[PDB]
């Protein structure tokens, strides 16, 4: 049970890491840059997640 | 001419049922005996479309938005509908797109059109050697300041009157993606008394027009002053929405079945497993 | 032990396209007397794969070359459907505003290139031709508009509309202004105010047939072997066989479940050829121990 | 048998995915861009497959 | 709740180059403080300005932050601030030991290290004077015009 | 191998002027070939070069 809890906790906590982007929240990146410069950073989030 | 009909009444946007309508070839790739799921602007199955008709002292020709995409379906014996009026302001103020199929070719002109209050044409003294040829053109007296002109290829359409069951069906899909006009067309014979026939069919593309003008509204012209009337005709107006269909291609490449993913919860399972047979389960 | 992968290499190369009808006008439109404004741009649809290989000004003949993908010299093996020549005149500092999906004054308010644009952006210095004494008021530009324009959308309206946040109801007045403006081109100042006629070529890749490819035409067909074929711009290696595949008259080629080339049609005559890759497989070595025998 | 069949159908769908590239079929990419500009789309195809 | 009663922002000046959303659409967005900034660069340094990008003025003098959604308002000062023989009033650092991060500035005009060997302040010891001045000539092109 | 330290860092000459490259960047930079053009001119003709 502790190993399952630690696995789920790691799985959620990994969402806060930036993975090479400016920030971890997708709404701040989609709310600032235009879509053509934006596809490289979302693709970096996609490959990492 | 200036005044309208005393019996003219605007009908409300009544609704009817549309079963298998709205399935077309989404792209230009040919495929055989596979199941492809695509995303494009579509007409949802089992949706509501406007219900219009004409019978033997009511004429309704309103203005509707072209915004989210449109679907036109006309069931007519003598092919009353020649074409449509496209544009933002739909008048001489701004540019307007006019497409006309005269049963020879498809005439496309963008000009400044002086608008007559009652557009139509006429055929007089048909008693001997009918032939249904065009006689007088009363829609527009003059045209100028033309920014675009196009003439399409010669086509085949039968305007001759017939007897018996409905001999013709015209299915057209009109949409604009990033300034690219995508026109889809289907013509098939049916056996029908009243209503819509039970069946399934797919629509083929017609022309690709790189015009690129913003069109927020559209109109319909009817061609068959108080003594003149309009004949019996029917047309349907659907609304396109960006849905996702699961298409079933047979050995000949035609679309023999279509499953809308978000339509029903059984079809949600059909779209998750990518098959037309869903094994039992949650 | 598994070592390498045996593969049959193609012996020959078959590129098959019909006879040349006519040739596209690339330099005839370059010699035109005058172009339209930035918002009024003239478009000419002239199809097929190959325009003209004899006369090519694409190499260091003009003022400014900003290209994406490949240059016109490398376009001779690539077959495309539509060719749209767009003509408009800009100034020197607005060359930087032409690029797919990027903003700007002329990008947002006049014309922005779509993200599907694969062509080259061609500019030429008109100061020895289009320039006039005291400024050229013939060309125009729309500096202000009520809303942003999507890629490939044209607004030719020259009338007086809302400029700022307060509508003035048509005719000029009530602290509004006339949206359209004109260029001030003067021959004696620097590059930023120098006119550049911009001709851009927008490409769309579809399945429609091209009737003209290269100086060579027939290259007689050889079937039942793996060869390098280029048909309508698709280069691959496989066996050309006849099949029962039924294609619609306007559909040139099909694809399989792996989203790879399945069957193609002859652009020259009426035929349907199925692409089946030539047989290959692995090589297994049955050998004893090194201390026993080398067989 | 269904898991093995379903596994090969997974490979066919992976062959049809674009993986963030211009087109999922490699022959249009090798036949269009020159090798230095093409290497951007090819590294995306190799790591994804 | 920036003052909407008095608005001079509509076509009152020479030219408007805008990005993102207009001041008219800022009513649907919520900001705390709004600073109106004013500065002068040359014509050649206009093209080096791009959102979150590199350049000669970007990694050396000042880089604009990634958060700017507003309009860039400009007026033509070439007939006022520019002078014959160069304008020595404004100063700039053309070279710096390292590239700047986004939204970072160094305004110091004093004498510092030029090359890879520090000369310890005041000019000498086979170093050169880091600071440079504008060479603005009214008879040349757009690149030398103040904006 | 040419030693530019006694030619520059020693400050034994009257003056020097550089074009396109800093005098301190020549230690980590260099090109394929180096030439030396020797000629005698006057003082007023130094600015003409």
């Amino acid at each position: 049970v502790n190993q399952n809890a630690q696995a789920l906790n790691t799985l959620v906590k990994q969402l806060s890491s930036n993975f090479g982007a400016i920030s971890s929240v997708l709404n701040d990146i989609l709310s600032r840059l235009d879509p053509p410069e934006a596809e490289v950073q979302i693709d970096r989030l996609i490959t990492g997640r | 001419q200036c005044v309208n009909f005393t019996t003219r009444t605007q009908l409300p946007p009544a609704y009817t049922n549309s079963f298998t309508r709205g399935v077309y070839y989404p792209d230009k790739v040919f495929r055989s005996s596979v199941l492809h799921s695509t995303q494009d602007l579509f007409l949802p199955f089992f949706s509501n479309v406007t219900w219009f008709h004409a019978i033997h002292k009511r004429f309704a020709n309103p203005v509707l938005p072209f915004n989210d995409g449109v679907y036109f379906a006309s069931t007519e014996k003598s092919n009353i509908i020649r074409g449509w009026i496209f544009g933002t302001t739909l008048d001489s103020k701004t540019q307007s797109l006019l497409i006309v199929n005269n049963a020879t070719n498809v005439v496309i002109k963008v000009c400044e059109f002086q608008f007559c209050n009652d557009p139509f044409l006429g055929v007089y003294y048909h008693k001997n050697n009918k032939s249904w040829m065009e006689s007088e053109f009363r829609v527009y007296s003059s045209a100028n300041n033309c920014t675009f002109e196009y003439v399409s290829q010669p086509f085949l359409m039968d305007l001759e009157g017939k007897q018996g069951n409905f001999k013709n069906l015209r299915e057209f899909v009109f949409k604009n993606i990033d300034g690219y006009f995508k026109i889809y067309s289907k013509h098939t014979p049916i056996n029908l008394v009243r209503g819509l026939p039970q069946g399934f069919s797919a629509l083929e593309p017609l022309v690709d027009l790189p015009i690129g003008i913003n069109i927020t509204r559209f109109q319909t012209l009817h061609i068959s002053s108080s003594g003149w009337t309009a004949g019996a005709a029917a047309y349907y107006v659907g609304y396109l929405q960006p849905r996702t269909f699961l298409l079933k291609y047979n050995e000949n490449g035609t679309i023999t079945d279509a499953v809308d993913c978000a339509l029903d919860p059984l079809s949600e399972t059909k779209c998750t497993l990518k098959s037309f047979t869903v094994e039992k389960g949650i | 032990y598994q070592t390498s992968n045996f593969r049959v290499q193609p012996t020959e190369s078959i590129v098959r396209f019909p006879n040349i009808t006519n040739l596209c006008p690339f330099g005839e439109v370059f010699n035109a007397t005058r172009f339209a404004s930035v918002y009024a741009w003239n478009r000419k649809r002239i199809s097929n794969c190959v325009a003209d290989y004899s006369v090519l000004y694409n190499s260091a003949s003009f003022s400014t070359f900003k290209c994406y993908g490949v240059s016109p010299t490398k376009l001779n093996d690539l077959c495309f459907t539509n060719v749209y020549a767009d003509s408009f005149v800009i100034r020197g500092d607005e060359v930087r505003q032409i690029a797919p999906g990027q903003t700007g004054n002329i990008a947002d308010y006049n014309y922005k290139l779509p993200d599907d644009f694969t062509g080259c952006v061609i500019a030429w210095n008109s100061n020895n031709l289009d320039s006039k004494v005291g400024g050229n008021y013939n060309y125009l530009y729309r500096l202000f508009r009520k809303s942003n324009l999507k890629p490939f959308e044209r607004d030719i309206s020259t009338e007086i509309y809302q400029a700022g946040s307060t509508p003035c109801n048509g005719v000029k007045g009530f602290n509004c202004y006339f949206p359209l403006q004109s260029y001030g081109f003067q021959p004696t100042y620097g590059v930023g105010y120098q006119p550049y006629r911009v001709v851009v070529l927008s490409f769309e890749l579809l399945h429609a047939p091209a009737t003209v490819c290269g100086p060579k035409k027939s290259t007689n067909l050889v079937k039942n072997k793996c060869v390098n074929f280029n048909f309508n711009g698709l280069t691959g290696t496989g066996v050309l066989t006849e099949s029962n595949k039924k294609f619609l008259p306007f559909q040139q080629f099909g694809r399989d479940i792996a989203d790879t080339t399945d069957a193609v049609r002859d652009p020259q005559t009426l035929e349907i050829l199925d692409i089946t890759p030539c047989s290959f497989g692995g090589v297994s070595v049955i050998t004893p121990g090194t201390n026993t025998s080398n067989q």
